[PDB]
RNA sequence: AUGUUUGCUUGGAAGCUGUAGUCAUUAAAAA
RNA sequence: CUAAAGAUAGCGUGAAAGCUCAAAAA
RNA sequence: UUUUUUU
RNA sequence: UUUUUUUUUUUUUUU
């Protein structure tokens, strides 16, 4: 938080590419992915994330409040900027 | 000894035979009652909206006003009253129904069919009308975020609220992406098999997990916990923890006509 | 009860709603709006 | 007989921010009010409007 | 699980007059329901005798909930100040009922199913409705849907029967062919 | 209609001064 | 004649008796 | 110089 | 069911 003057140090980059497991299976000997199967929509979904530039907002996990309650306003009248993103960066292909 | 008895033990099992029959016939239909498999499309027509109109005028005319517009152009057009409140208050004590969100409207206008689902509805507090209602198109192979209702009518049949103890629904709906050609129907809680418990009893969404589509078509939100996300309660009234008031909680009280928090709020001095 | 003064007298036809002196209009608005 | 509107192939959705104009707008004095606020409009468009015949005219995405 | 959620406190700070704003949209609550249908204050000790006289009808064996707690605080000029000499102290507090809002609601469902011939039950909010300064109008919402209907196949049914019925009679006699 | 004035309070409590419970009738020369 | 009849909804008495209603039949 | 009560 | 309203200056309600 505090302010700093000097250059940063060098921060490594993250990949994109991630692993994933498999499993031997006699029946048609092959190597088989251990995942359970789903829909193309599905495992785009769970992987990349939702299809679209906007969505519905995120449900309720805890029961419903017993009395009235007004959700609808925001923090503050004004909200504060957005703040820069800090983090891996990704990885380009070579 | 009598013989109507023995005559009524004869014609038992031909009379098994007209209500298997009925049962059977009434099940047609989709080509049990509380079945999974049951369809709950709806079919209305619609009018073209004209030019240089109101919403006012369309409104004293007696019909609604609608609109469509995702996956496609915009397209007007307007509902009869007494066709889609028909739909939209659907109980005889009620307001704005849960199932009325949770359709598939085959609207026709012209010579062209648009399946489609209400997201926005604009309806009077108290009293039962429609002032605006859109719509959202809704084509195969895409994700589509849909509450499904939920039904407990099979209450009578509970042993706890038999035995004179509280029952109570905390989900009214739960959250599910249809990506197929129709949506799923109301889930039905099976509550025949709810014993009460000393500290309190819960039931969970891994048994209504079962109802979903063997298709795969349908899937509730990740977000949701199976294992821990309730759905229906059981326990003693009178005899509950105390608890402290949610952070997230906002006093209606202290609300400006824009609709922000006064400036008391953020005071020092302002508990709750 | 507010019955006695000229300030309180209906509009009739053909007057605006709004004549002079009047606090009955405002008052029956409010009222409905919320008292 | 009746048939199933269905959109043109290869479009895709595309939010407007600030606004869109219109014959109305296009005069200053019809302008928007408050011109830094944001207005999003999801639109559908094709992804090949987004491309300009000539190198001397290009589109500022922002 | 569930939990016994502690109630607001007042707020012990002078506030404006101000008018009371509309509702956003219409509250669904599970169960029966009263609310209001014009906007109007109300007091903690009119909400609290509300709270006694429906216990006490309903019992120890039922639960219920309160929707709107009092905590706008409103002055009053005491009894020996002149004209103008600034704001008066704290007089009671109220709560901000805009048309619409629920005020109790009893989260039970009707068991009864198969028998829709008999309407709710609203004795207990008949016991307390002349007591509020504001008109109240009973509701009842549940999951009940047209489709899940008995009455329908009741229908059906009965249609099916005279049916067969009519038929049977017209063979008897033999006025008609058959097939 | 009947077990049945079913039970605990109560000097006494029948369906009908309080409260808990609140189902039992059609069946053995049916196999 | 067949069918049906709440542990008991409204009268009544001193603890009782008695009547009526619901249900059933028509 | 009254209107309405589908099939 | 409607024409008839504070038409509450008087008569009149003649539909």
């Amino acid at each position: 938080e505090k302010p700093l003057f000097s250059v940063l140090r060098r921060q490594a980059r993250r990949n994109a590419d991630p692993s994933e497991g498999v499993a031997f299976c006699a029946e048609s000997a092959k190597f088989k992915s251990v995942r359970r199967a789903q829909h193309p929509a599905f495992e785009a979904f769970d992987r990349q994330g939702p299809d679209g530039p906007s969505q519905k907002p995120a449900p309720r996990k805890e029961p419903p409040l017993p009395f009235y309650s007004a959700s609808h306003v925001p923090n503050v009248p004004r909200p504060p900027p957005p703040q820069p993103y800090t983090g891996p960066l990704k990885v380009r292909e070579g | 000894k009598n013989f109507k008895t023995d005559l009524i033990r004869m014609q038992w099992p031909a009379m098994r035979d007209e209500m298997v029959r009925f049962f059977q016939s009434q099940n047609a239909i989709a080509f049990g009652v509380l079945g999974a498999g049951r369809s709950s499309a709806v079919d209305v027509a619609c009018k073209p909206w004209k030019r240089f109109v109101r919403k006012e005028d369309i409104q004293r005319a007696g019909y609604v006003p609608c609109i469509v517009e995702k996956y496609g152009i915009e397209r007007r057009l307007a509902i009869h009253r007494d066709t889609l409140e028909a739909l939209a208050f659907d109980e005889q004590h009620g307001h704005l129904s849960y199932l009325f969100q949770a359709r598939l409207f085959r609207l026709r206008i012209g010579n062209w069919i648009e399946e489609c689902i209400p997201t926005f509805v604009q309806a009077d507090p108290v009293a039962r009308r429609l002032y605006f209602v859109k719509f959202e198109r809704h084509v195969a192979g895409k994700i589509s975020e849909v509450d499904i209702p939920t039904t407990m009518v099979g209450l009578l049949a509970c042993p706890a609220y038999q035995r004179g103890y509280h029952v109570e629904l905390v989900m009214p709906t739960i959250r599910c992406q249809c990506v197929g050609a129709e949506i799923p129907p109301p889930f039905f809680v099976d509550v025949s098999r709810l014993h009460y418990s000393p500290p309190y009893t819960a039931i969970t969404l891994q048994d209504l997990q079962h109802l979903l589509p063997a298709d795969g078509s349908a899937r509730f939100h990740p977000s949701y916990d199976a294992a821990t996300q309730e759905v229906a309660w059981a326990y003693e009234v009178g005899s509950l923890p105390d608890a402290p008031l949610p952070a997230d909680y906002v006093d209606p009280n202290f609300v400006d006509r824009k609709g922000q928090k006064m400036d008391v709020c953020f005071r020092n001095h302002f508990p709750n | 009860w507010n019955r006695n003064p000229s300030a309180r007298y209906p509009k009739k036809g053909n007057k605006g709603c709004r004549p002079v002196c009047r606090a009955m209009r405002k008052i029956r608005k409010r009222l409905r709006t919320g008292r | 007989e009746p048939k199933v509107y269905r959109q043109r192939e290869g479009m895709i959705q595309f939010v407007f921010q600030w606004g869109i104009g219109n014959s109305f707008r296009a005069v200053s004095a019809n302008r928007f009010r408050p011109v830094h606020a944001a207005r999003p409009k999801e639109v559908s468009i094709h992804p090949s409007y987004f491309e300009s015949p000539h190198p001397f005219v290009i589109w500022e995405p922002l | 699980p569930p939990f016994r959620f502690k109630a607001p406190q007042e707020v012990r700070i002078k506030v404006p007059i101000g008018r009371i704003p509309p509702a956003v949209g219409p509250e669904i609550r599970l169960g029966k329901s009263i609310v209001a249908v014009a906007p109007h204050r109300v007091t903690a000790e009119q909400l609290e005798d509300a709270r006694r006289v429906l216990r006490r009808v309903l019992g120890r064996s039922k639960e219920v909930h309160q929707n709107v707690h009092a905590t706008y605080a409103v002055t009053r000029k005491p009894e020996g100040t002149k004209m103008g000499q600034g704001k008066g102290s704290i007089d009671r507090f109220v709560a901000r009922v805009p048309a619409g809002r629920i005020l109790f609601h009893i989260p039970q469902i009707n068991p009864f199913h198969p028998f829709p011939e008999v309407e709710p039950n609203f004795a207990a909010f008949k016991a307390i409705a002349p007591r509020l300064p504001v008109p109240v109008v009973f509701r009842e919402q549940n999951n009940f849907f047209q489709m899940h209907s008995v009455k329908d196949l009741i229908r059906k049914r009965q249609a099916e029967e005279r049916e067969n019925r009519e038929k049977t009679a017209r063979d008897k006699l033999g006025g008609f062919h058959t097939d």
